[PDB]
């Protein structure tokens, strides 16, 4: 019964502790610190008139898409600041968006419980909603594209789903979280994905089968952001306890914790650099931090946002970092 | 000599403070992205007029009162004495138009917020600028060495100027702020602190009536040839208006939490 | 019961020592350190953002 | 679906109104052009109006004689011609074009309507006729007086294919990209001055005239045209 | 520097900016209300009088456009999406008077209202409180006195005194009385008067905000 569970939890904790021979801090203590990092506001995307909750970079590292309470997504050309597209939304309460890896579709969702997909390369010229993906019974946290046909989705229904856009329904529902799931991160090979939830747990899911491959705990509050390491064998979570963490899929435990006494504020977004050396965590203290992922030392600070930094992204070629904040302005560094 | 040096140093300090405060207000309004409203545009225009006074009139007054000599020329003295009237009346009418804006925003808020635009703010600033120009320029048309002062040629011109430049704005501000204070009771008693609003409105009215009322009553009593005026009282009352110029950004900006947070942001970089 | 079921499946996975994990992460970061425009300030000639 | 009307016989020195009715796309966000083709010569750009009618351009040959206007609520593009010359006779094509990052300008061309009356970058396409057989590759060469490789990397050169008795269609945009729905056979290549269009596994549907246009700056000038048969 | 296509792209961006500015002005002229309450608190009745996930009810009164956001379909954690409603000018909190004698839900309404009125996000948003199902209460108080709901009640078992006690409890649960205010009201089973009260509360909030911008409050 439940005592058997408890015994299994004790056994798995003992196995993790036995396998944790050393720590990332002492393993990478000898490496040269990256030094101070200075990041100027290379571009300032302005035109949003309400708090920005999400953005996603295109696969070409030039276009991006941002969602806010304006009731409309905006597709920006980050190189020249031009607004490529402005897609009016059916619901103004949008807290997620994604840009398809092929660049053809753009998804967005929120309190409407629907991850709507919009077609960008239509023949008529105006972006139109191709599908209205409904079936979640709670607010929508983050829906991420797999390809032009499949899309994983994380909602407050305590479950993550894998919808097929062509038919419009779920083909695999990932259940097992206790509370609201607020984050997603597809593996670079797109075969597994980690979802962080409000029960202070991040679960490694396998899309092909559907079972919860692994679970990772250690946070002391709700998890707000998650992002795979570029290698695809690790992932960093950012929660409300003002601590980031870097868990390993193969070791099935954390390796480093990113925290400081000065920061007593939760993490609203987490992303990695192209090489995985830098961990850019956008906090709710109106700013972002840049952590040496191998040393847990704050390698830089990104200030300039008048409000909470809600969304953060790093270009696929690592050339720039774009942070969107509640002050309705995106900043590309 | 020591007293003259003290007066000169005090006036230099005053004008530097005016310039610094006006620049700080302008920078905060132009940098903060939450302060882009028509009322803030009116306040910024008032700050611009104040900066014009500070960096175009105050140093000339400082040097003139101590040198007792104007070598810049008769034409330069005419230009200075005309731009002084123009810009001071511009500041006073900015006070009046901000009072009118607040009266609208408090009494007819529901539709006045709908009809309030940056175009309307620009129209209001244009109106105050043109009324100041109409008040000040025509002396250069019709009325035109060691010491040069106000030329009392026409009593009709003097009374026109004083009524149009201080008395009309004064009565307008008095009426508008009295209406605002009366309307503040509608949300203080008919709903369920009056001390805060009373203190703020009293301070605004007191500053306005304490700075430019002595100078203009002196203007009337010297334009009707009632009493003689000495240089000390004359230039003290003259610099009373510049003291108002100094206190104006503080009074009209320090009472907003949005401006306070803008200042906090601008004092950290 | 389903919770315990998930548990037993999660308890039957292969393990990698944290030393090996840290070695692999450090190796990846060092191998791709040169191709990271964030770590090394890219010259403005080939920097698309200016 | 663009269809034009208002052509026909006109006395020289007269005036005529050409109406382009559009149906099936967002006319408001689509820039429109007007490209005329002489009864025997190649295409020649005539007029251009932007989205919202904020920007209007004309060919320097006919500047000021034509007036191009838009009616988005009516969804119709009008072109008024005054004081026609005998050389003005041509078939006019209403050409859609939307400009943003990654868009395909000049993608859809109207059916065109005929009208008979009683420092610019010059593009050379001297290979006038190419005798070809089905199933064999072919290469068409175009040359430009000024290099089209702009400082932002885009090489503004378009390849259009006009079938005998059919309106032209966009074939390749920006010297590399393939228009939507075009067979993968076609490829574009070349430096900023000399350009090549390569067709592999040629079939009968490839018979026609190929035109190279430059979109680097106005006026837009087409090539002479290469005829394949 | 910018080629023809780049110039036209910039022009398209400027047109998009114009449309975005127009839409933003139109949306800023709107009045946003957040509707909250219990499942059986009569919010359905109230929205019927003015007319899956969130439910938007748009209506117009005295040339003022009100958008009511009902979040009754959200069963997740309140704090995870309550920060989205910072900009609402008022919170219409409906509480049923029939909740005092049917089970524990009166304490549920107590705790929900306390949390709503003590959120860090809603520190300056007025709460328009509606007392729904008052007609049934007026005759069922005699059958079930308010002492059953709260033994600490000490007064006549009349509907007027019970209503006064309820609107005293709700206001005592408030902690930010100096910043925000609770506009309590009784439905009286009518629509026009309810909407008129909502409009009065909204315009009072607007004028209070204008005084705050002036520096008076
Ligand atoms: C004479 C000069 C030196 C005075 C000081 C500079 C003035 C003119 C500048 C500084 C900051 C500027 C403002 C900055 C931002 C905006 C928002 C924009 O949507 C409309 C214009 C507006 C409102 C500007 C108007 C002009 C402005 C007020
Ligand atoms: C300095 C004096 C002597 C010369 C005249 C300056 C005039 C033309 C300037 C000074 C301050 C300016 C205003 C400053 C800010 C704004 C807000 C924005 O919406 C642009 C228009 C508007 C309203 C400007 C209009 C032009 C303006 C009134
Ligand atoms: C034109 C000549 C006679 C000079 C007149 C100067 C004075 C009397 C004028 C100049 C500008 C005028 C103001 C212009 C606009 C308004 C707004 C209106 O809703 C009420 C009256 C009011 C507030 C006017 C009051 C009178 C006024 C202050
Ligand atoms: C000759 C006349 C102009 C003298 C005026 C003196 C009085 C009215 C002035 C001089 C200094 C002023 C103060 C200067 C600074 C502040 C701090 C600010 O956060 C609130 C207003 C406040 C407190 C001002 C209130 C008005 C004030 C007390
Ligand atoms: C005290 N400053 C400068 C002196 C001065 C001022 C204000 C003034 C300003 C507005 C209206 C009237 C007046 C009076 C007046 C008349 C003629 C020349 C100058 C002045």
């Amino acid at each position: 019964l439940r005592q058997e569970a408890e015994q299994l939890k004790n056994q798995i904790r003992d196995a993790r502790k036995a396998c944790a021979d050393a720590t990332l801090s002492q393993i990478t203590n000898n490496i040269d610190p990256v030094g101070r990092i200075q990041m100027r506001t290379r571009r300032t995307l302005r035109g949003h008139l309400a708090k920005i909750y999400a953005m996603h970079w295109g696969t070409d590292s030039r276009l991006l898409v941002s969602a806010s309470q304006d009731g409309k997504l905006i597709i920006w050309d980050s190189y020249t600041t031009n607004k490529v597209h402005a897609i009016p939304l059916r619901s103004s309460w949008v807290m997620t968006c994604a840009y398809a890896p092929s660049g053809n579709y753009v998804a967005c969702g929120g309190l409407d419980n629907i991850c709507s997909i919009y077609n960008l390369k239509t023949r008529e010229g105006n972006v139109r909603v191709s599908r209205e993906l409904a079936g979640h019974t709670g607010y929508l946290s983050c829906c991420r594209f797999l390809d032009d046909n499949q899309i994983v989705t994380s909602s407050g229904d305590t479950t993550c789903a894998l919808w097929d856009i062509e038919t419009g329904q779920q083909t695999t529902t990932f259940t097992g979280h206790t509370g609201d799931v607020m984050s997603l991160s597809l593996a670079p090979d797109t075969r597994l994905f980690v979802s962080g939830a409000c029960d202070a747990s991040a679960k490694l899911w396998d899309v092909r089968e559907g079972m919860c491959r692994q679970t990772f705990t250690g946070h002391e509050s709700d998890i707000n952001a998650i992002c795979f390491f570029p290698n695809g064998n690790a992932f960093a979570t950012g929660s409300d306890d003002a601590t980031c963490r870097l868990f390993d899929l193969r070791a099935d435990q954390e390796l480093m914790t990113y925290s400081h006494d000065n920061i007593i504020c939760g993490i609203t977004s987490v992303s990695f650099s192209k090489s995985g050396r830098l961990l850019l965590a956008g906090y709710d203290d109106f700013n972002c931090n840049v952590w040496d992922a191998l040393k847990a030392d704050r390698a830089g600070v990104l200030a300039g946002h008048d409000n909470r930094v809600s969304c953060l992204g790093v270009t696929d070629d690592g050339m720039a970092v774009a942070t969107g904040s509640w002050d309705s302005f995106l900043k590309i560094w | 000599i020591t007293e003259k040096m003290l007066i000169c140093m005090t006036l230099v300090v005053i004008t530097t403070l005016t310039t610094l405060l006006n620049l700080a207000v302008i920078m905060a309004i132009g940098t903060t992205k939450k302060l882009h409203q028509p009322a803030n545009y009116l306040i910024c225009s008032l700050a611009v007029t104040d900066l014009l006074v500070a960096v175009l009139v105050m140093p000339l007054s400082i040097i003139y009162i101590v040198m007792d000599r104007w070598k810049l020329g008769y034409f330069l003295c005419e230009v200075w004495l005309s731009v002084d009237m123009t810009c001071c009346t511009c500041s006073i009418w900015h006070l009046c138009v901000i009072a009118l804006d607040r009266y609208w925003a408090i009494t007819n808020a529901i539709e006045y917020a709908r009809k309030r635009t940056a175009k309307r703010a620009a129209l209001m600033i244009l109106t105050v600028w043109t009324i100041s120009i109409f008040i000040s320029m025509p002396p250069l048309f019709w009325r035109s060495p060691s010491q040069c002062t106000i030329q009392h040629d026409h009593v009709i011109y003097t009374i026109y100027s004083t009524l149009g430049a201080f008395y009309i704005p004064l009565t307008l501000i008095l009426i508008l702020y009295y209406r605002i204070y009366h309307a503040a009771k509608s949300l203080y008693q008919k709903r369920g602190r009056e001390r805060k609003a009373a203190r703020i409105l009293g301070l605004i009215l007191g500053a306005f009536i304490l700075s430019w009322l002595p100078f203009f009553i002196k203007e009337l009593i010297v334009g009707l040839s009632i009493y003689t005026v000495s240089s000390e009282v004359a230039d003290f009352l003259t610099w009373l208006g510049y003291v108002n110029s100094l206190i104006n950004p503080l009074l009209y900006t320090s009472f907003n939490e949005d401006f306070k947070l803008a200042f906090k942001k601008l004092i950290r970089c | 019961r389903k919770l315990v079921e998930q548990l037993k499946m999660e308890a039957n996975i292969d393990r990698i020592k944290v030393s090996k994990a840290a070695a692999d992460l450090m190796a990846y970061c060092e191998a791709h350190a040169k191709e990271d425009p964030l770590l090394t300030p890219v010259p403005a000639s080939e920097n698309p953002f200016r | 679906q663009l269809v034009e009307s208002g052509g026909g016989l006109v006395q020289p020195g007269g005036s005529r109104k050409l109406s382009c009715s559009a149906s099936g796309f967002a006319f408001s966000s689509f820039g429109m052009h007007w490209v005329r083709q002489a009864p025997e010569k190649g295409l020649e750009w005539v007029a251009y109006i932007s989205s919202g009618s904020g920007t209007i351009y004309y060919a320097d040959t006919v500047k000021g004689r034509f007036t191009i206007s838009r009616d988005d609520p009516k969804n119709t593009l009008f072109l008024q011609m005054t004081s026609l010359r005998s050389e003005d006779t041509a078939m006019y094509y209403c050409v859609r074009s939307i400009y943003y990052y990654g868009s395909s300008p000049f993608d859809f061309w109207g059916q065109g309507t005929t009208l008979t009356v009683s420092s610019d970058i010059v593009m050379t396409q001297a290979t006038s006729s190419v005798p070809v057989t089905p199933g064999e590759s072919v290469s068409i060469s175009c040359r430009s007086s000024k290099s089209l490789l702009h400082s932002n990397g885009n090489t503004y050169l378009y390849w259009f294919l006009q079938r005998p008795g059919q309106s032209p269609q966009l074939l390749i945009y920006r010297m590399s990209n393939l228009a939507s729905g075009v067979p993968d056979r076609f490829s574009g290549s070349g430096s900023g001055t000399a350009f090549t269009l390569t067709i592999s596994r040629l079939e009968a549907e490839d018979v026609g005239v190929y035109y190279c246009m430059q979109h680097l700056e106005y006026p837009l000038t087409f090539g002479a045209g290469t005829k394949l048969e | 520097t910018l080629s023809a296509e780049d110039k036209a792209a910039v022009e398209r961006s400027k047109m998009i900016d114009r449309n975005l500015r127009e839409d933003g002005e139109k949306a800023a002229r709107e009045v946003k209300l957040l509707l909250l309450g219990a499942g059986e608190s009569g919010k359905s009745t109230i929205v019927k009088q003015m007319k899956t996930g969130i439910v938007e009810t748009h209506f117009t009164f005295k040339d003022l456009h009100f958008k009511m956001f009902d979040v009754g379909g959200q069963r997740s954690e309140r704090k995870k999406w309550i920060h989205c409603f910072e900009g609402v000018t008022a919170i219409i909190f409906c509480v049923a008077l029939s909740d005092y004698d049917l089970v524990n839900r009166m304490h549920e309404s107590m705790k929900l209202f306390d949390s709503i009125c003590n959120n860090k996000w809603f520190t300056d948003t007025s709460i328009i409180l509606f007392l729904n199902k008052k007609d049934l209460f007026e005759e069922k108080i005699k059958k079930s006195p308010l002492t059953i709901c709260y033994p600490e009640y000490a007064g006549s078992n009349t509907y007027e005194e019970a209503a006064a006690y309820i609107q005293c409890q709700f206001e005592d649960l408030n902690k930010r009385k100096d910043t925000k205010e609770i506009y309590t009201h009784f439905t009286c089973a009518t629509d026009t008067k309810n909407v008129q009260f909502v409009f009065d509360a909204v315009t009072d909030v607007i004028i209070k905000n204008n005084l705050k911008d002036c520096g008076l409050f």
